[PDB]
């Protein structure tokens, strides 16, 4: 317990993101299907990382595998936290689940890791609802879609964002 | 966009009109420290809080946990608003009619949904196999039904309810494991057996035949692997579960089976419609859906019945969850929209006109 | 000393001549393995065996299993002889002539009885009550019966047979009490649940104007505590249970309600006898002992019969054993020792003594 | 099942207890009203045990209570079989029936315990007919007049031995 | 002379019929190396092997292992020929009848007894106490088990096992002493800490009472000598390491405690029979030798039961080898001679026979 608060930008992000709210066709394309976390300069909350965000209207047009570019969003040497709506489907049911991911890869300096990993029970109490969590600490932890779907359903899990493991 | 939630005993099936499947499958439980976790949070805190089912035999005993289970259906599980979308409620039969008012005035008041409904579950069964007149052998997880329906309307007199289902089984089948000397005793371990028992557990059309095949080879056993990477073995222990389905006595219970169950709530109806019924039975339910179960439930009632009668069980590929997928067809259906009750008429005849729109 | 045997549908009441109250009253059921237990001894081991009813609806289907309870009764029961005393047997309105010549081939031969009589059981009850001409609503354990009397005979073609009576009502209070979430489903607890009939249940005058009483309060609610120490709660369903004598649609029967079977019977009678049976109307057996049901009879009754008819509806308060209590001083008087069959008239004129001596 | 026969004098007793024969009332007084059984001293039979015994005819002129005197003969720190003639009136019948009683003192010794607990289950079966049995293990557990009325009727039991609870 | 061999689960006891008591008390245990060591022998070279439960939890799981225990108990401790005596074994509730039969082909083909016979462990304990109907909670070495009988017969449907014994809780005194300073972590300092636990264990009335007295002063500390001289003081751990038994989640363990255990199996009976079984409950093997265990029993059931039932923990003092009393009892009876199964009955109908002659 680092005592690292959650800004209020990225409460009311997760609040829009968990339940969908009857829209127009305009602004269901605008919402997030990924979103990033990190904390703030001076490290007493955790705020948006402004840019780093994947929207559901660019899922078909300009992201064509919305898993593999979130990937490539994580940097390679910093701790951050991820929120990302996978659409999955089961041998028995299509599913649309919230996950929450913890990044933090072995490259990333002791100072992120702990603040991170400390502070990380305390924003995840906030998220109420959010059922899956991954916690990557190397690239090949987070780059497979067989291990998020492993985390998701395990065996059960046939598809992810419509394509088949 | 209307939402179809099945409140089964043991599993809430929820989705919206039109799909396929349900989008949605989770225990119906709420968990509190030994400070209130609903649905698969509480499982997965295991052994320290404890479990209450409000719903535990198709009959909603708690109304405060049956709200919670509703709150996270719709925001954690449908992640959607209840008072944008209508929403289509199923009870189980013999349901008390206080019950159906409280389910009204519940989704009219506590979460201002637009538009309500409520069907039976047996009708909706029978429905989704293309048929009006029969008889349903419900059995879920906390509870089986067989519910005789004629014309669509199910004989209350004749309806038959037996406290033996999946749940009655699943620790059963922990019980029987035992022998072998493995060891499913905490909370996360019946979710193992649980997930044993939907994998490799059959019914089998002669019992005693059955053991003596087991007992002389190992053709019959499976290997089955734990989350831990363990592999356990069972041999006979795949067809004794179901079989108490049969037998009740092996878990020390005076009622009859499922086969005696059906037969008796078909000789409570006339005997005019007896001869459609024996003909017209259909299996629903997830404790259904074991292997070789249609075979056997021929079989035993044909025992039953007399020699002149056909009896013919009907069992559907998808009768697991063949409630929700009907009434997800039900409500989407342009002519139904006006099936539904209103928040207008609602705010007129109060929580008594579930009776009137939906009998 | 001469004994009295009283052979109910449900029940059987055995005592001796001159005694205000019968020695035994025990069931009257021959339970067998799913090798032979009778009365109590059967309902002790509850599910390992099927019960079987001979006398099931005042009728005598089973004689094999009516001389297991008669010995039993001699035995078991009264632990005595049935050589040394002569024996009073009670038989049920519209009884065919060869079960009263097999009952008296049975006393005479099988157990060697001195002497031996039949009486009809409504005309018992009439009698008891210091008439010889009226109608006795007699509603027992597996059978009801309205049988006019006139001048101490009763009237065969206007004999109504109603099959609901306590027995059912037993197993409609279990089936409603499950909608509390109780659940009586084994032998032991049907037992519980007869004893909360007998003792919480009663007729409502008004019954929709009781639904509505006990649905704004809570003056109604009686508890009950099971043999283990539990404590439940009964409300509405104590006069919902009985309320199925009057209204048989409640357990699905198209058949009519005592007070309308009473009345179709004395219409079914001659029309300058029809003044006597309305205001001699008096009840008999168990399922007569519920609080009110004398005034709800006399409101139902009334509403049938022309207005210029004085209703009268007698229930006397020792009418559940007004059978055997009448059998049992007829029996003690000293002039009714030559209405007695003895062994040598019986040795005489065989088996068809009985109709002759004992009408 | 430890194989301990049933004495035919046991048997004999038991069946003159039972069913009452028409007798002149000098027989009727040597009726038994309760009697005792006890092992052999080779342990292999069930016997009567010789002046353990209350007759009809002692009730009223000798004997005040017929259970009252019947509890003073069971042996302090030993193990005894009983059989007891109890008329009991209900609210609704008056009642005349044999009750078997199992007389296990704790402060017996092991072995009687052991011996005849485990052949109790072979006399009664012998002794058919009786519908009432009580297991006393403590001179507390049959002593009260309201102990054997409970076992007999429960509640329904308004009085015992012609005497209100 | 008839041998008893009373196999627990970490124990082995062994002796003549008609003795007091067992001649031998061996743990059962089979040791090879990290080339086969049994009882005492396994421990005795401590550390340079490997240590095998076959009976680990009273289902005898390795029978190669079991067959090696029963010939050191019959050469090197009884030092008889098990051809020229007959055997008692004993057996563990809900045993599976292919281990009976095991037991029985081994018994009369390895070692070539005239004689055998098996017996319930929890039925043995029962009638040791004067009773045959009542619930016994034998707490062993590795399992313990609520045994509700009823005239002599167990039912199996409610027999509940618990895998929480004085195995477990030698180790939790091993882990709760290394608080105090001290280092037990050696299979000969394990057995230190067992004879510390049968010496200076005892159960507190109220924990949490208990717990503050002993903050407090220093009355409740005792010295305990090792066998090299040196003296260690035990405190507060004297009522912790047992009270695991009704809280076990001091170990880890989801399960409920002996008393929720034992009123677990009580409500898992029929109703008209709980009554008994409250007042008649039996306390058996090591693990209930705790001074003051009976005590907290009765107040840890009564605070469960309701107000209105009896409570009575009966806790005999020999009740540590109850069950081998109770078999040497009853194998030195020579009635019980006819209740053997003899070699000529096992060659007639098999390994069968003793389904039949000791259910
Ligand atoms: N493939 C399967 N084979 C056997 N049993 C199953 C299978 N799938 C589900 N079940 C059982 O069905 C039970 C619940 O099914 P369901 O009918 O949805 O219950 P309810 O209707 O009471 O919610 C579970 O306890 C589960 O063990
Ligand atoms: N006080 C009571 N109140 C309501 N019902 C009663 C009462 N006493 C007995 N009964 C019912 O009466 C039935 C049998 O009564 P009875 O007429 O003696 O039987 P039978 O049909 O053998 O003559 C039983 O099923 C019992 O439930
Ligand atoms: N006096 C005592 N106090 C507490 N525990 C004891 C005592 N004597 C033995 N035990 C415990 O009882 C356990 C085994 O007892 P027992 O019932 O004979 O085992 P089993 O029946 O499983 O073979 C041992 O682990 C020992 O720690
Ligand atoms: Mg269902
Ligand atoms: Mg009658
Ligand atoms: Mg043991």
């Amino acid at each position: 317990a680092s005592g690292v608060a959650v800004s209020d930008g990225v409460i009311k992000v997760f609040n829009d993101m968990k339940v969908r709210k009857s829209s127009t066709p305009e602004e269901v394309k605008k919402r997030k299907k990924a979103v990033l976390f990190c904390l703030s300069e001076d490290k007493k909350n955790i705020i948006l990382e402004e840019g780093k965000e994947i929207l559901v209207g660019d899922v078909g047009q300009t992201v064509d595998d919305p898993y593999a570019t979130f990937v490539k969003m994580l940097p390679d040497k910093d701790c951050r936290y991820a929120l990302y709506d996978a659409t999955y489907e089961t041998k028995e049911s299509k599913k649309e689940d919230l996950v929450f991911i913890f990044w933090a890869p072995e490259s990333a300096p002791l100072k992120s890791k702990m603040i991170y990993a400390s502070s990380k029970d305390a924003i995840k109490k906030k998220l109420t609802g959010i059922k899956h969590e991954l916690q990557a600490n190397c690239y090949e932890e987070v780059k497979d879609r067989c291990t998020l779907a492993e985390k998701l359903g395990g065996s059960a899990v046939i598809s992810l964002e419509g394509k088949p493991l | 966009a209307a939402l179809v939630v099945d409140n089964g005993s043991g599993m809430c099936k929820a989705g919206f009109a039109g799909d396929d499947a349900p989008r949605a499958v989770f225990p119906s439980i709420v968990g509190r420290p030994r400070d209130s976790y609903v649905g698969d949070e509480a499982q997965s805190k295991r052994g320290i809080l404890t479990l209450k089912y409000p719903i535990e035999h198709g009959i909603v005993t708690n109304w405060d946990d049956m709200e919670k289970i509703w709150h996270h259906t719709f925001y954690n599980e449908l992640r959607v608003a209840p008072e944008e979308h209508p929403v289509l409620l199923t009870e189980a039969p013999l349901n008390p009619k206080a019950n159906r008012e409280k389910m009204t005035q519940i989704m009219f008041e506590t979460f201002n949904t637009p538009a309500m409904y409520v069907a039976i579950q047996a009708v909706l069964s029978l429905y989704a196999s293309g048929r009006t007149t029969g008889i349903v052998m419900d059995s879920g997880d906390g509870v089986t039904h067989t519910v005789p329906i004629y014309e669509g309307y199910a004989l209350p007199h004749a309806i038959l309810r037996l406290d033996l289902a999946g749940r009655d089984l699943t620790d059963y089948l922990m019980k029987i494991l035992t022998e072998r000397g493995y060891s499913f005793t905490t909370t996360a371990e019946r979710e193992i057996v649980r997930d044993i028992k939907e994998k490799l557990c059959y019914v089998a059309l002669d019992f005693e035949q059955e053991m003596a095949t087991a007992a002389s080879s190992s053709s019959l056993e499976k290997s089955y692997e734990l989350p831990d990477g363990q592999v356990i073995t069972i041999g006979n222990e795949r067809f004794r579960c179901p079989e108490a389905l049969f037998q009740p006595s092996f878990l020390g219970m005076e009622s009859a089976g499922i086969h005696e169950t059906t037969f008796n709530s078909i000789m409570k109806c006339d005997v005019d419609i007896r001869k459609d019924l024996y003909a017209n039975t259909v299996l629903s339910g997830g404790t259904t859906m074991y292997p070789g179960i249609a075979d056997r439930m021929q079989k035993e009632i044909t025992a039953l019945a007399p020699s002149t009668m056909k009896i013919k069980i009907i069992a559907p590929p998808e009768r697991k969850y063949s409630v929700w997928i009907g009434g997800s067809i039900l409500a989407s259906l342009s002519t139904f929209q006006q099936m539904w009750i209103s928040k207008q008429e609602y705010d007129e005849s109060g929580p008594s006109i579930v009776h009137r729109k939906c009998f």
